[PDB]
C-alpha cells in the first residue's frame, strides 16, 4: 500500500468482493460505533434490533457497514439507524502486524476489533491483508448462523 | 404390404464438472492454474492466496491438503486436449465454492442422500478415500457412458 | 465405374490441401416442479472433427 | 430422476426444512393450510420463516 500505488488498496468498513452479501437495514445504535468491528445485539423492539460495540461476554452479530448518505460524521453516533453485514465477505479493523493463517477461525476482543486467530468456531481469514493509517486491515469472511449465543 | 416402425432414444442426465441446479451458487473467478493441469471434475488445493493483488493460486490435489472447489466446465476458458476438455497451465479457472455440481467418481456403490464426502489423493470421489471434506451429497448418481458421475452439495470454507 | 456408383461434389477449390468436418450432441432432463421453485436442471452439448486431404 | 420423497418428522430423524405458504398449491383441509400425498411441496432450506410452536 501507500506509496508507489495511484489507489490504496481498501478502507475498513466496506465489502472487498460482490458475492452472496447480505445486509440487514433495520437496526438502531446504541452507542458511537465506528465502521468496521463487530457487534452484537442487545435486544429487539417492535422489529428492529438494537445494536452496540462489542464487549465482554457477549457473540458478534456482524460488521458495521459504510454508507456516505446516513452517516456524515465518519463514525455511526448513537440514536441512528446503521446498515450491518450480517453475512459476506468484510474489511475488519485488528490489532495485528502479520497475516494469520489461511482459512483460519479468528477471535474478537476489545471493541470489536481482531486481536488473533487460533480459534475453534467462527468466522474465518480469507485471502487479505493491507496496512491503514498506522495499523493493518484484515478480511473477514462472514457466514451467518456462525455464532450461537451459550445457554445460561 | 409392409408395417411401419418409430424409434426412440433418450439423451444422458449429465456431464462431468456440469452444474447441476439453479440454486444458490458461487463461482470464483480470478483463480490461476500455479502448475499442471486440472480436469474439470476434479477438486483443486489453494496454494496461495496473494495479499494486496487478489489471485490464489489453484493447483491439483495431493496428498494431506484441504479441498478447496471443483472446477467447471466452459465452452471459451477451457482448452481442449487428450480427446477431453481440461484447464491448461497459466490460464483463468472458474471454481465454484457452494452449490451442486457433477463431480468424477471411482466408487461402485451408490451413496446416502446426506453423508460426508471422501475424496482420493487424485481429487475424485471415492467412496472409502482418505481425504476429508465438509461437502454432503446430494442425491444424483448416474454414469455418461463409460465415466462414472456423482452429484455432491458444496459449502463455502 | 467410380464417379458413377458414387456421389460427386465441388466444395474444395484448387489450391486447398485439406478439409475438415464436424458433428455435435447434447445432454438434458427435466422434472416436475412446485410453484415457488428455485431448483431446475441444465442441458449442455459436445462436438468432435475428423480430417482428409 | 431427481424427486425428493419428503415426510413429516417422527422420532429420532434429523430435520431438512420447513414447509411454507402458497395459495395455488396447498389445498385446505381441517380448517387450516396442508400438502396432501402425491403432488409437490414448497420446502425452504434457508431463510426466515414463522414456525408453529
Amino acid at each position: 500500500a501507500y506509496e508507489n500505488l495511484m489507489l490504496r488498496p481498501a478502507c475498513p468498513g466496506n465489502l472487498s468482493d460482490t458475492s452472496t452479501y447480505n445486509i440487514d437495514g433495520a437496526c438502531v445504535a446504541q452507542g458511537d460505533i465506528e465502521f468496521g468491528s463487530a457487534v452484537q445485539v442487545v435486544g429487539i423492539v417492535d422489529g428492529v434490533k438494537v445494536v452496540t460495540a462489542l464487549s465482554d461476554g457477549g457473540t458478534p452479530y456482524g460488521i458495521a457497514f459504510r454508507s456516505q448518505y446516513e452517516h456524515l460524521s465518519g463514525k455511526i453516533l448513537d440514536g441512528e439507524v446503521c446498515n450491518v453485514v450480517s453475512h459476506g465477505r468484510v474489511w475488519a479493523l485488528t490489532s495485528l502486524d502479520e497475516a494469520p493463517s489461511l482459512f483460519s477461525k479468528l477471535q474478537f476482543g476489545s471493541g470489536g476489533v481482531v486481536t488473533g486467530g487460533s480459534g475453534y468456531a467462527g468466522w474465518t481469514f480469507a485471502g487479505g491483508f493491507v496496512k491503514h493509517e498506522d495499523g493493518y486491515i484484515i478480511e473477514v469472511r462472514v457466514k451467518q448462523n456462525a455464532f450461537i449465543v451459550p445457554p445460561p | 404390404a409392409q408395417i411401419n416402425a418409430s424409434y426412440q432414444r433418450d439423451m444422458a442426465i449429465a456431464l462431468p464438472g456440469m452444474v447441476a441446479d439453479t440454486s444458490k451458487y458461487n463461482i470464483d473467478g480470478a483463480c490461476v492454474v500455479n502448475e499442471g493441469d486440472v480436469l474439470v471434475g476434479a477438486a483443486v488445493q489453494v496454494v496461495q492466496a496473494q495479499a494486496v493483488d487478489g489471485h490464489k493460486l489453484v493447483k491439483a490435489l495431493t496428498t494431506g491438503t484441504t479441498p478447496y472447489g471443483v472446477a467447471i466446465r466452459s465452452h471459451w476458458q477451457t482448452v481442449n486436449a487428450q480427446n477431453q476438455m481440461i484447464y491448461e497451465d497459466g490460464g483463468a479457472i472458474n471454481v465454484m465454492t457452494s452449490g451442486r455440481v457433477w463431480m468424477l467418481s471411482k466408487s461402485t456403490e451408490a451413496p446416502t442422500f446426506g453423508s460426508a464426502v471422501k475424496l482420493d489423493v487424485d481429487g475424485q470421489e471415492k467412496s472409502d478415500g482418505t481425504i476429508e471434506t465438509t461437502w454432503t451429497y446430494a442425491g444424483g448418481w448416474t454414469k455418461y457412458k463409460d465415466i462414472q458421475l456423482v452429484e455432491v452439495q458444496l459449502h463455502q470454507l | 465405374s467410380a464417379l458413377r456408383v458414387f456421389p460427386v461434389t465441388t466444395e474444395l477449390s484448387p489450391t486447398d490441401k485439406t478439409f475438415e468436418y464436424m458433428t455435435f450432441d447434447k445432454v438434458g432432463t427435466a422434472q416436475i416442479i412446485a410453484d415457488y421453485t428455485d431448483d431446475l436442471p441444465l442441458v449442455d452439448a459436445l462436438g468432435t472433427s475428423e480430417f482428409g486431404k
